[PDB]
């Protein structure tokens, strides 16, 4: 998930656009 | 996790910042 | 509109405390 | 909608409640 | 009222930088 | 209340300080 | 300590978001 | 206080509530 | 004019998403 | 400035990147 | 670091309640 | 900066103020 992704290492703006609708 | 649950409230802000009229979906577990 | 984006602002992270692990769906108007 | 319903009006922790999964 | 809300959001948070080790008591309207 | 003076007017740190302990 | 600064940081919100109309009282010391 | 309480391990909205006026 | 405050509050929080290790100026008006 | 632009129309991920150095 | 962004975070917030008219800069590197 | 500097310690509003325009 995101938690483990995210938050272990900083994303970038496009790594986040993975989680919107 | 305490510092889990911080990180997850600043994660929070940037899906609603970044994603916009799409929306997003937050789920830890 | 501004004013909603600063509400919607407010909304998610009201729904990241109130659903925890649950997790939730942000579908904006 | 939850913008439509809460940014309106004041929605408590179990109006907010509703909304998650 | 959902405007009072927002702002009395930010004034708990102002008031968490101002005061410090002091602490507050938040007493809304 | 700080509800009624600083929602209302911009309060400054000095304002602020008046509520804290 | 900064982390626990950050911690009462978004104490402060929490509370703030489930007590309301009572109010709260936040007190480090 | 709150700070040895809800910030070495997180507290459910319940406990939120004793720190309430 | 305390909304403005309140937008301009959130526009720093934006701008430091943004801009990451860029840096910003922020000047209102 | 930033404040007469975005705080009057809703600025995107583009528009803010202006202001950055 | 992860821990370094969010307390920049907070610093960015800080620094717009303290500064105010005048403005800030907020450069991490 | 300011990272190395008001994240490591915790920062007086007074040392804050360096960092103004
Ligand atoms: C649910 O508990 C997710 C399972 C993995 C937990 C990871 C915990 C650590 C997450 C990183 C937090 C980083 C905070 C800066
Ligand atoms: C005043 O200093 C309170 C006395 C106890 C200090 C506890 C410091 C650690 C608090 C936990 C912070 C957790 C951050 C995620
Ligand atoms: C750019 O990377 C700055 C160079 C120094 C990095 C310091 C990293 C640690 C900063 C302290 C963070 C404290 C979080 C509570
Ligand atoms: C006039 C005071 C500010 C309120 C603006 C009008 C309400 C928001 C517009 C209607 C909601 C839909 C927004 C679509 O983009
Ligand atoms: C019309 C613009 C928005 C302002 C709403 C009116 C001010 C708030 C109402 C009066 C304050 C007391 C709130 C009690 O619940
Ligand atoms: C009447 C609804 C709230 C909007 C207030 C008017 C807009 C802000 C004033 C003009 C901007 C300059 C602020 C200077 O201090
Ligand atoms: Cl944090
Ligand atoms: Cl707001
Ligand atoms: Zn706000
Ligand atoms: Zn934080």
């Amino acid at each position: 998930g995101i938690v483990e992704q995210c938050c272990t290492s900083i994303c970038s703006l496009y790594q986040l656009e993975n989680y919107c609708n | 996790f305490v510092n889990q649950h911080l990180c997850g409230s600043h994660l929070v802000e940037a899906l609603y910042l970044v994603c916009g009229e799409r929306g997003f979906f937050y789920t830890p577990k």
